[PDB]
RNA sequence: CCCGCAGAAGAAGCACCGGCUAACUCCGUGCCAGCAGCCGCGGUAAUACGGAGGGUGCAAGCGUUAAUCGGAAUUACUGGGCGUAAAGCGCACGCAGGCGGUUUGUUAAGUCAGAUGUGAAAUCCCCGGGCUCAACCUGGGAACUGCAUCUGAUACUGGCAA
RNA sequence: UAGCUAGUAGGUGGGGUAACGGCUCACCUAGGCGACGAUCCCUAGCUGGUCUGAGAGGAUGACCAGCCACACUGGAACUGA
């Protein structure tokens, strides 16, 4: 506040960060993939949540959330990644997609096949 | 494009006679009309502000026969447009040729006329005309080519005409087919039911 | 020319030796749809006892409110508490475009169209108070012609 | 070299040429240093079809400018008396 | 009429050359406010003619150095 | 150290007709005999006087029409910190026209109605709604 | 572009359905497997998981992801604050900087008012014209909130004055 | 990122440029820029506009159009208005 204050100091607009290092404006990132494993998520939850430490293109490595029941992925195989936070495990940041390149699609899903990359009967 | 499904269900949601399933029969008690849309119609909506302002939309669409896309570029030309919002929006509603079609009598139910226009039976001004969403200018002169005139799928649905309210602002020769569009719809003339204000507030925000 | 409306129900507690005893909270707004406005809280132990004790309060607490038309004098602010409240007055077109609790006590009253936003907080109990206090202290050309000892057209025109 | 030309607006195999004042070396749709009025050879007989305004051909060729092979047809078919 | 900037000098060391900040009282874009801002200029003088602290009438003329595009039509208000 | 008069004027008003009291005295000037001209001439004061020959004292006598203050409220605009001048057009009315922004115009201090007849504008000294 | 020819003939998905947000039950599984944009659902009667029927909204598109503004008066000039929520330097003196009591001059820098040329064309907004209609194209006008100079007004701001 | 700058800043004279000018030599003079941000560092073609916003702004500058810059990397001149 006070107006001659401003003059002498601009308003320092509030540079809220993208959530999501895949950068350069990016929709989704291959990754070629290291160590599938399993974690145990925050207190009122309680499973075994499937994650996998992918190796981005640009040189990042990130933890990605494997959805749906049952996976193809070990080890290596290459992987399409997008974004979107789990709010549940600590730190995973993105999602892994079915159906893109090695990750196939979840067997017998009727509803809901977009998502999971399932085809018609 | 179109609905292509079962008709008379979607009176059954809104309530209120959509004229969908009309036909040569004047009137249908022929559905549990009101109080079953679904499985669950025993049960009763609470309804929401969100839900009255939708339900609105959602059946003066299904009224004249427009998807969403379609109908969100109508409110744009009504806000564009100069007086009441509300009363420009169904002044392009009635505008379209399918509606002005069903209007004249030529045409028993609205997807009769819809399909009427669609295949090259209606001229307007000497120039045959395929579009639904043709939009009538005032002081026009809508008419049947001798191919599809005198046919048996008109003839019987013009003597509905004679049962129906017959709108002030067009007239009908009923002697060769012939129809005149005369001036634009006025609000006070037709509806006289269905709401205009509460769908001009779901698209404002 | 009744005229009467919900706006809110809220579900408050009381927590005692026992463990806790649940009261709703209802809030309505009643006016004839020419310048009389009026809101109730009421609180009950029922929902539907709560907004009929709600009603008994909005129909005696009524403020009068001059108006031109079918809309506002002037623009004005409204505060109350946290709600700052803004309307503005528009033309004889539109609708009545504002938020939710704020349109209820404005439709209600006699407004067919205006401009309006909550700044501030936005605690439905507030805003109603925020607006009444906007529309009370909101004034027409008759009551300032007669004010300052002068003419209705001279200060208008 | 100044020169009255056909700019070639408008959409697929519907044109509208757009009679301009400007540079040889400058593009069909380039710069000019104003318009001269327009054609159109897609009109048939009715109200509006082409325009060119005959006193600022005048101030261009009184100065120094040529008129390609469309332009010469035009003042030819506006007439002087005619 | 010819162009005239008025300007207050603020420097004279550099031979038939001299050194004209111009005031200009402008508002901000943003906040409304007429800031006091400087129009920092060099100018041509046949002789070192004015001294420092006066104001000068400064016309645009022909470059005669690398910056020192103006040229001094007279003095009004000489040095205390 | 007291920089605004003008500012100083309209306070001794607002919390003059707050405090519900007849007559409030003050510093004279220029300016404020043309403001105070302004607001008796349209009808938030009734009367006002300029006693002491060498040394002035302004006293303004406030209307009240009911037990309510007529100054409903009443703020300074341009302010010495940060100044405001307006066009023509773009003279503010406030309360859509039945309150009135004082503008100081190059001939002499008026009402924002009277600079739109006129055909000018200047600096919008305040508003009083 | 027009005419005829034959004949229901060739031509519908995919999200979601606990609340925010329009839309419900039944089986399967039992803090497991899984969902999710936030709150959160699953511990043997799950409207939130998986399937099933029904429904909702979109429909030759629909969702998911990323990206920008918006809502965010959550960088606030219009339009926020600073006793206790984040926020008064530990306290003075003071240079540049900002701001300045009051009266009479002049003054044309701010200021305002007008005038002139410029503010490329498209794009935008208003009314027309043309593709069967619309996107699309296009005619005219306003607009181009400005900028520079010129001539005034001289209250308020500033200079030099008394 | 707090001091940078030696043809650096300005003169007089000679040369050079289509043209003025440290454009360039020759003395002479020790100034010029800088808290109304020089220097240094990172990032970036700019504008008409575009998107968004009630507007003020915020983001942006694909496509259509004006200007600049570049043509395997670094450099140079020649021929020509
Ligand atoms: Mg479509
Ligand atoms: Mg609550
Ligand atoms: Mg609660
Ligand atoms: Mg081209
Ligand atoms: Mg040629
Ligand atoms: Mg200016
Ligand atoms: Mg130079
Ligand atoms: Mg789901
Ligand atoms: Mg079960
Ligand atoms: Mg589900
Ligand atoms: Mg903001
Ligand atoms: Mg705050
Ligand atoms: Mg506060
Ligand atoms: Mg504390
Ligand atoms: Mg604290
Ligand atoms: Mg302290
Ligand atoms: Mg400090
Ligand atoms: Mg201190
Ligand atoms: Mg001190
Ligand atoms: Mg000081
Ligand atoms: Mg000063
Ligand atoms: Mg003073
Ligand atoms: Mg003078
Ligand atoms: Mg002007
Ligand atoms: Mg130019
Ligand atoms: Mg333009
Ligand atoms: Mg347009
Ligand atoms: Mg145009
Ligand atoms: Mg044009
Ligand atoms: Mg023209
Ligand atoms: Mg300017
Ligand atoms: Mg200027
Ligand atoms: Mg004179
Ligand atoms: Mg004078
Ligand atoms: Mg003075
Ligand atoms: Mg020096
Ligand atoms: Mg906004
Ligand atoms: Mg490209
Ligand atoms: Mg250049
Ligand atoms: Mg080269
Ligand atoms: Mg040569």
């Amino acid at each position: 506040a006070t107006v001659n204050q401003l003059v002498r100091k601009p308003r320092a607009r509030k540079v809220a960060k993208s959530n999501v290092p895949a950068l350069e404006a990016c929709p989704q990132k291959r990754g070629v993939c290291t160590r599938v494993y399993t974690t145990t998520p925050k207190k009122p939850n309680s499973a075994l949540r499937k994650v996998c430490r992918v190796r981005l293109t640009n040189g990042f490595e990130v933890t990605s959330y494997i959805g749906g029941e049952g996976h193809n992925l070990q080890e290596h195989s290459v992987i399409l990644i997008r974004g979107g936070r789990v709010k549940d495990l600590p730190g995973v940041r993105y999602h892994t997609v079915r159906g893109a390149l090695d990750c196939s699609g979840v067997k017998d899903r009727k509803q809901a096949r977009s998502k999971y990359g399932v085809k018609r009967p | 494009a179109r609905y292509l499904g079962p008709k008379l269900k979607l009176s059954r949601r809104e309530g209120t006679d959509l004229f969908l399933k009309s036909g040569v029969r004047a009137i249908d008690t022929k559905c549990k009309i009101e109080q079953a849309p679904g499985q669950h119609g025993a049960r009763k909506p609470r309804l929401s502000d969100y839900g009255v302002q939708l339900r609105e939309k959602q059946k003066v669409r299904r009224i004249y026969g427009v998807l969403e896309r379609q109908f969100r570029n109508y409110y744009k030309e009504a806000a564009r447009l100069k007086g009441n919002t509300g009363e420009n929006l169904l002044a392009l509603l009635e505008g379209r040729l399918d509606n002005v079609v069903y209007r004249m009598g030529f045409g028993a139910t609205r997807a009769e006329a819809r399909q009427l226009v669609s295949h090259k039976a209606i001229m307007v001004n000497g120039r045959v005309v395929n579009i639904a969403s043709y939009q009538v200018s005032p002081n026009d002169v809508v008419s049947i080519r001798e191919k599809a005139k005198k046919q048996s799928r008109v003839k019987a649905a013009l003597e509905l005409a004679e049962q129906r309210e017959k709108p002030t602002w067009l007239e009908v020769d009923a002697g060769k087919m012939e129809g005149t569009f005369k001036r634009k719809p006025e609000r006070s003339d037709l509806s006289a039911d269905i709401n205009e204000h509460l769908i001009v507030e779901l698209y404002s925000k | 020319e009744l005229q009467e409306k919900l706006i809110a129900v809220n579900r408050v507690s009381k927590t005692v030796k026992g463990g806790r005893i649940f009261s709703f909270t209802a809030l309505t707004v009643v006016g004839d749809g020419n310048g009389r406005v009026g809101f109730g809280y009421g609180k009950a132990r029922e929902v539907p006892a709560a907004i009929q004790k709600a009603m008994e309060k909005a129909r005696r607490n009524m403020i009068n409110v001059a108006l031109n038309n079918g809309t506002l004098q002037h623009p004005v602010k409204g505060v109350h508490t946290g709600s700052r409240v803004f309307m503005q007055p528009a033309s004889e077109g539109t609708g009545i475009i504002a938020g939710g609790a704020m349109r209820a006590v404005l439709e209600v009253a006699g407004v067919h169209n205006v401009l309006a936003k909550a700044y501030g907080s936005t605690n439905p109990i507030n805003v109603v108070r925020a607006t009444i206090d906007g529309l009370e202290n909101m004034n027409s050309p008759e009551m300032v012609a007669a004010k300052r000892g002068k003419s209705v057209e001279e200060i208008l025109g | 070299m100044v020169t009255i030309r056909l700019a070639r607006h408008g959409a697929k195999k519907r044109p509208f040429y757009q009679v301009v004042v400007a540079d040889s070396r400058n593009a069909r749709n380039g710069r000019f240093i104003e318009r001269v009025g327009f054609f159109n050879p897609i009109a048939s007989e009715k109200e509006e079809g082409t325009r060119l305004d005959l006193d600022r051909i005048a101030h261009w060729v009184g100065q120094g400018a040529t008129i390609s092979d469309r332009v010469a047809a035009l003042i030819k078919e506006v007439n002087k008396a005619a | 009429k010819i162009r005239t900037l008025q300007g207050r000098v603020v420097s004279d060391k550099m031979e038939k050359s001299i050194v004209v900040a111009i005031e200009r009282f402008v508002k901000h874009p943003i906040y409304g406010k007429f800031i006091k801002r400087t129009t920092k200029l060099h100018v041509h003088d046949e002789n070192n003619e004015c001294g420092i602290g006066d104001v000068v009438e400064i016309r645009e003329c022909r470059p005669l150095s690398k910056t020192k595009s103006w040229t001094l039509v007279r003095v009004v208000e000489k040095a205390v | 150290s007291m920089q605004d008069p003008i500012a100083d004027m309209l306070t001794r008003i607002r919390n003059g007709q707050a405090a519900n009291k007849a007559a409030v005295t003050m510093p004279s000037s220029k300016l404020k005999v043309a403001i105070a001209n302004v607001l008796k001439e349209e009808g938030f004061i009734e009367d006002f006087k300029v006693e002491g020959d060498t040394k002035p004292e302004l006293e303004l006598t406030l209307k009240y029409f009911q037990g309510k203050a007529v100054v409903e409220s009443i703020q300074r605009v341009s302010r010495p910190g940060l100044r405001i001048y307006k066009r023509k057009d773009e003279l503010p009315k406030v309360m859509a026209g039945l309150g009135i922004a004082v503008v100081s115009t190059s001939k002499g201090v008026m009402t924002d109605r009277a600079a739109r007849q006129a055909g000018l504008g200047g600096e919008i000294i305040c508003y009083v709604a």
